[PDB]
RNA sequence: AGAAGCUGAGGAGUCCAGUUUGACUGGAUAAGGUGUUCGCCAUCUCUAGCCUCAGUAAAAACUAG
DNA sequence: CAAGACCAATTACACTCTGTGAGTATTAGATGAGCTAGTTTTT
């Protein structure tokens, strides 16, 4: 699609960022007051304030202007109707398996290649008389100058709604250079986020070979990502990612299994068996769950308080529901491309029928 | 034997994957670009298996630099075969060395004695990759392989648009190919010698005329393919329907004593066929098909047990698939196809299997049509079939015509389950407020049916966490189920409702089984078209019929009106002089000035005096039309008909009233006041023949019908705005 | 259907007129179809404008031109017209039963197995009103029939 | 590809019912811009000037294209549709007509384009083959400039390549005859192991006598796989007799062609040596 | 030679190692068994393997039989 | 550290010279209330 200053006009600013127009005034960038700068770990997330013009302008970017660009298919995240499951699917034929990470995915991202990659799309004319145009418009609501990293430039926030469409925009260059060169070696590409996971079926050492980690990243280095070494797997005949566990026995032409390990489904397991023992819902959200109440309880006002047994409640609830959709995710993938053991599916339905018990069983205790 | 065909990134592809295929798999849909561009994904690829140079195939999108297509074949059988020990043949090993090779030296001696259970099933899968530089490559990098799975599972093209009969080169093909005997033994100097002895006027005189022959025609030697079949055309004493038929045939007969399992596509085998000729088609397929089928007590020479090759058909004629339907049942699918929003094909399996015989039995042309359809309306009676296929509506919206009205019932709901095909065959069930819940006079109560109730369990969200918007859902169940209670007082002798309202629980009904394809209207189908607004217009329609319907009994008009006026009086005695006068016919003589203008007269006297008749028995007028509601066959607001209300022995004065205009003043309109009696047909002409003389602009004609009839317009437009939802991806 | 707009917006009858309205008669157009479809649409669109015109053989071998009843005088039976009632046209013996039960006997696969002749006869459910507005009767030689009643 | 096209002309399967590679060459190859002319005062003027009232033609076209749903015609289209109105006009005749229109053409734009004619002499006399020629050469001679030879209709563009498919002597005899030292012979033959070669055949001569004098009998030997070269007409009557031949069917495949040492020299036999083997056979 | 690390701050009891007669520092409860490409892995069986306070932004798939 | 490999999509001859691709040469019922919020990946 290409978006002239029209489209701007009434669509990507229609109230927020009108007042600016009508009076020959340059929309203002993101100022440190305006956002949050939450921290967990050695990650710091920028927080846009709920109540801005840029989040409004952010949000029918995201969803009128950051919907219809085109993407590379081995991006099997934040996209519509990418999955995790889609990003482990392709491998499945593969033998060898090879899982690698970029290394400050968003925040190696460079302002001017997302500039040049939304140029083609939005028309190059000035929005504020002959004083800013329509390209930087767009992206002062997308960036931010973060003074953490100095004044390094506008460094795309790892918190922003906007953040993962303009990434995954951004790196599509990347994506079909590796694309390329995986094709021309009968490897299978598929990325999320920034693991990159490539699979290969014949017997060779092309993925435990120190080759192919140079040429990932001569091509990475393009625009400057790296990856570190830290998080670099390279198996045989079975790979773990997460708890999902790709198995693949061999041959020349052999279909793999996708299933989850114990250590993933652990945590549902300890809870089912704490319900079974008749543990008290008090200890059971606090230490498996991690959800807890804080001390500033009641918003400080009401004078009732007994909310905690219908909080804990109700979040245990949530919690089942929400598992008992992952596992049902899980099956219906399988349903739609055959690749899941039997195993793993009878099983994951014995959990399904205990978790749909002890919903049962706590809904009629309330 | 196929089981997964996957195709990325080529042609009109962008993921597509097929599964589940049988032996008469059966391909519909608007959407022939479809069927031509995955025709040609398996001729490229089966081309690439043999190492043919041919132009690659297009990418869907160009920000993609790899174009796939997957082929899983289920070597089963194979392996089962090669496996046995009593299998020492060259190509037995030869198979047992390439393909499954690779997944047993590699291990240990338990895993293999796990695949000796006969109950596990091997999979062989084969990826062609098409690069961004028009360079194609394969998973195994092995051409034995790719040869092996070629001559294992070759796969077979027949168009029969245009077909030529003269050559006959798939059979010889066929032929060829599927042969057990070695003509490598046989020696052409000895059937030289044989044929020389066989016309000898002297010993040796065919033999020099055989060697100068050669010498003057001396070319390059006869490959074996034509050797055997020259052998074949020696040894056969002969040389678009039924050249396809014969095909099918022979290639059904050959692979009954052979491992080889082809892969046939036949497209638009119907092409310049009667339809009868379609079904025997179809029919002559199935014998073939049964006739070399063994089950338990089935057994003796002529039958086997090997499987049979996939069957691909591309029919737009609905007797093909009704014939595939009705007798191969369990061993035959319907594959759709249709596009998505931005231009993508899809394949989506339509229900074609049926638990009831009953259904199999009497499937017709109507249930094959309902698949080659974009929207389907299912209802439950014939009063919507005329209403719903009337001419003169369809006219004036000309996107309700693109769908098709199902007269079903719920069993009939139920074998076709339109569910399964919900993405593909957009449907709506139009049903009436009866079937959810019903009254009782003498015990003033509502009541729940089993249909309700199962919809209410269906849209219980239990198993649920917490998320925005879904929670009213759980007020409205809630509210539907305490609806149960008996406080509903009735007046008019049980006919109407003091306080409640049926409108406002049937759009709330609508508005939570909306996202279940279902519409339940407030009343029955004659509520839709006899009711307040509509008054005038059926009055005139009434009127209609006693200018039109209904003529001068006697030869003589003018003799027989002066006898009748001398004898009965004109306004005491006008109701049994007009029932003496005019009768039933169809024929409408022209009379004299002064005896039209009689008629005339006449008829507009009695049409004001049954007019004032109507509104001065009935004071709010309102009762006429539940009393013409149900006159035709209709229900009140308390869900009951009038053959129910005499049962039940309620409403005793408005029984007798319409006995009495039944019996006494409107005894013309006696047959058209049954159902099935084409009276809804006629009314809705009339009524849109006189709007149309009314109103000049179509548009105008059809605000009027929507103010006259709001329940059947807002179906209408609810079911065009459906249509033009998906109209892109329902259209070729 | 887009055949019978265009042959309706340019007529002019009775009280239709003004610009774009001709009443000059329209070209002869004649169809070589075996498609019930184009059959039940131009019947259910024309009605009095149209006729269907069965060919068959004779006993020594001679092609017949007959004409098969399309004209119905009944609306309810020309807008129910669907894809059963344009099939009778294509067949060559036609049972006409009233009820369902009969429908489900006569259709049994198991019974018309072991009788492929009667394979070839397709069986209509149709009452008396049905009846008079096909009229089997005036095409009897091109379509035989049997009416089968209690 | 724009700049030096290249155009395939098969007189053996050519048809005589399309006019593809004329209209091709007239839309790409034009100086024009056939885009200010705008459909509706084309259609006004016809309107005026074809019949009847005033604008009934145009609402005959207007209700024909509302009822075609066509889209509209390329470039090409419509410049191929402006020249078939603008004439007055719709095997040997078809190439000749094709050579010149493509000269002519070629003669005012830069574009170099690069023809090959296969089989040039298909169903053709040799005195059609011949007149072929002739005419080429005219229309290559009429626009060349020269000194003296300047004016109108003379330029100094330079010509197209041409290359002939031939099995002709007589095609060959005249392009030697006529265009002299602005021609080329090329022989391809084989190697010993099998690969295709291309070598130059002697085409021109520095004696104008042995130009004027050149026959068929010259021709002939430039389709010959071995000559023997004499000095008399006895030894021509020697080696071609019939007799001598039938009993050696080897020599036959040889042509013996009597010339003087003016004629070998002229002839320079050693220039394609590889290609044509030869003997000099003198007292 | 730069990456990496890491939701943070802690606390109670006990063990090991080191210094040290008297206290401090470092590591630790997903437990146990089996096989492993030794991986932060996989599988099996239970009684299910410690507590407190702060912080928790964003985009996708999934609420089925 | 530093690096080859850096996406895809975005019918045409003006000129004085009418033939040439320079030469010049033209030429100018509004006031007690009172409330939580899924799994997983990226991270």
């Amino acid at each position: 699609i290409l978006v002239d200053k029209v489209f701007y006009e009434k669509i990507l600013s229609v109230e927020s960022f009108k007042e600016n127009i009508i009076t020959q005034s340059a929309i203002p960038k993101i100022s440190n007051k305006e956002v949050r700068l939450i921290s967990s770990g050695s990650k710091i997330f920028y927080a846009i304030n709920n109540t801005s013009p840029h989040s409004h302008v952010q949000l029918r970017l995201n969803r009128f202007f950051l919907s219809h660009i085109p993407l590379n298919s081995a991006a099997k995240a934040f996209v519509r109707g990418g999955s995790y499951l889609k990003y482990l699917e392709p491998h499945i034929y593969g033998s060898s398996y090879c899982r690698l990470d970029i290394s400050s995915f968003f925040n190696n991202i460079s302002f001017d290649d997302v500039k040049q990659s939304l140029s083609p799309y939005i028309k190059d004319e000035y929005l504020i008389g002959t004083e800013q145009k329509l390209i930087d418009a767009i992206l002062n609501s997308v960036g931010y100058e973060s003074p953490i990293r100095k004044d390094k430039g506008m460094i795309i926030p790892m918190g922003f709604r906007t953040s993962p469409a303009i990434s995954n925009i951004v790196f599509r260059k990347m994506d079909l250079l590796i694309q390329d060169f995986c094709a021309k070696k009968g490897v299978i590409y598929s990325r999320y986020a920034d693991d990159m996971l490539f699979s290969n079926p014949r017997e060779s050492k092309l993925l435990m070979s120190d080759y192919f980690i140079d040429e990932i990243s001569s091509l990475l280095s393009i625009m400057g990502f790296n990856i570190n070494q830290s998080k670099y797997i390279s198996r045989e005949k079975e790979i773990s990612i997460n708890g999902y566990v790709i198995e693949n026995k061999g041959g020349n032409g052999s279909i793999g299994t996708i299933r989850l390990s114990k250590s993933k489904l652990n945590t549902v397991l300890k809870v089912t068996h704490a319900l079974a023992q008749n543990i008290p819902y008090k200890n059971i959200c606090n230490k498996y769950i991690k959800v807890r109440l804080k001390e500033k309880n009641i918003k400080y006002e009401s004078k009732k308080d007994e909310f905690e047994k219908k909080y804990y409640r109700d979040q245990l609830i949530n919690y089942l529901g929400g598992y008992r959709s992952y596992l049902i995710s899980l099956v219906k993938f399988h349903s739609e491309y055959k690749c899941v053991n039997s195993d793993f599916i009878i099983q994951i339905n014995g959990i399904l029928n205990d978790i749909q018990n002890h919903i049962q069983k706590i809904k009629k205790n309330r | 034997t196929i089981e997964s065909i996957r195709v990325k990134n080529l042609l009109s592809f962008d993921d597509v994957i097929l599964r589940d295929f049988r032996d008469i798999n059966c391909i519909i849909g608007r959407n022939n670009v479809g069927k031509s561009n995955l025709l040609k994904v398996i001729r490229y690829f089966y081309a690439k298996l043999e190492n043919k140079k041919v132009i690659p195939l297009d990418f869907h999108t160009n920000y993609n630099a790899v174009g796939e297509i997957t082929f899983t074949f289920d070597t089963t059988r194979i392996k089962k075969i090669v496996t046995s020990r009593k299998n020492n043949g060259r190509f037995h090993k030869h198979i047992y060395n390439t393909l499954f090779k690779s997944s047993s030296v590699k291990l240990n001696f338990e895993e293999l004695i796990a695949r000796k259970n006969s109950t596990n099933k091997s999979f062989f899968s084969l990826t062609l990759t098409i690069c961004k530089d028009d360079s194609v490559m394969w998973s195994v990098d092995d051409p034995k392989v790719r040869s092996l799975l070629a001559t294992l599972y070759p796969f077979l093209y027949i168009e029969t648009r245009h077909i030529d009969l003269y050559d006959w080169n798939p059979i010889w093909k066929l032929i060829s190919n599927l042969n057990s005997f070695n003509f490598d033994d046989v020696d052409h100097d000895e059937l030289v010698n044989f044929l020389d002895e066989k016309i000898s006027s002297r010993k040796g005189d065919y033999k020099k005329y055989i060697d100068r022959v050669v010498s003057v025609i001396d070319t390059k030697p006869y490959t074996y393919k034509e050797k055997v079949i020259n052998y074949i055309k020696v040894a056969i004493k002969g040389d678009s329907n039924k050249f396809l038929e014969t095909l099918l045939h022979l290639l059904i007969t050959l692979t009954r004593t052979e491992f080889i399992s082809p892969i046939v596509y036949i497209d638009e085998p119907e092409v310049g066929l009667h339809p009868k000729l379609a079904e025997s088609f179809v029919s002559n397929l199935n014998k073939i098909y049964s006739k070399f089928k063994k089950t338990s007590e089935l057994s003796g020479p002529g039958r086997y047990k090997t499987p049979y090759p996939n069957i691909f058909y591309s029919t737009h004629s609905p007797s093909i698939l009704k014939q595939t339907i009705k007798l191969f049942g369990k061993d035959q699918q319907v594959l759709h196809f249709s596009k998505k929003k931005d231009g993508s094909t899809r394949v989506n399996k339509i229900n074609s299997t049926y638990s009831d015989e009953r259904f199999l039995n009497i499937f017709s042309d109507n249930e094959a049509r309902l698949f080659f359809s974009e929207y389907i309306v299912f209802v439950e009676g014939a009063t919507e079939l005329e209403l719903f296929r009337n001419l003169s509506l369809l006219n004036l919206y000309p996107a309700f015509s693109l769908a098709d009205i199902y007269d079903a019932n719920e069993v009939i709901l139920a074998n076709i389950n339109p569910g399964y095909s919900k993405a593909s065959i957009p449907f709506v069930i139009i049903k009436d407020i009866d079937t959810l819940i019903d009254y009782s006079i003498k015990t003033e109560k509502f009541s729940l049916r089993p249909l309700f109730e199962k919809m209410i369990k269906e849209l219980t969200k239990e198993f649920d966490y917490y998320d925005t918007g879904f929670g009213r859902v759980r007020k409205e169940i809630d509210l539907f189920s305490d609806i149960q209670s008996s406080t509903k007082k009735h007046m008019d002798s049980g006919l109407f409702f003091k306080r409640f309202s049926l409108h406002n629980l049937s759009s709330r009904i609508n508005k939570v089984s909306r996202k279940l394809n279902r519409y339940f209207m407030t009343t029955t189908i004659e509520g839709a078209l006899i009711n307040e607004q509509s008054l005038p217009y059926f009055f005139n329609w009434i009127g209609d019929v006693i200018l039109t319907q209904m003529t001068i009994n006697n030869p003589n008009p003018d003799k027989f009106i002066e006898a009748m006026r001398r004898r009965y009086n004109i306004k005491s005695q006008v109701v049994p002089l007009f029932k003496s006068v005019f009768c039933i016919g169809l024929n409408h003589p022209v009379y004299s000035s002064a005896v039209d203008k009689q008629a005339l007269r006449i008829k507009l006297s009695f049409l004001n005096y049954l007019k004032r008749k109507v509104y001065s028995d009935f004071n709010n007028e309102k009762e006429i039309v539940l009393a013409l509601r149900l006159a035709f066959g209709g229900k009140t607001e308390t869900q009951y008909t009038l053959d129910k209300l005499r049962k039940d022995g309620e409403a005793e004065l408005f029984r007798e009233k319409i006995k009495n205009y039944k019996n006494n003043e409107l005894f013309f309109l006696e047959p058209q006041m049954t159902k099935t009696s084409g009276w809804v047909t006629t009314f809705l002409n009339y009524t849109i023949e006189k709007i149309t003389s009314e109103e000049s602009d179509d548009d105008r004609i059809r605000q009027k019908l929507s103010f006259i009839f709001p329940e059947i317009i807002s179906i209408i437009e609810q079911a065009s705005s459906s249509i033009e939802a998906e109209e892109s991806s329902l259209t070729g």
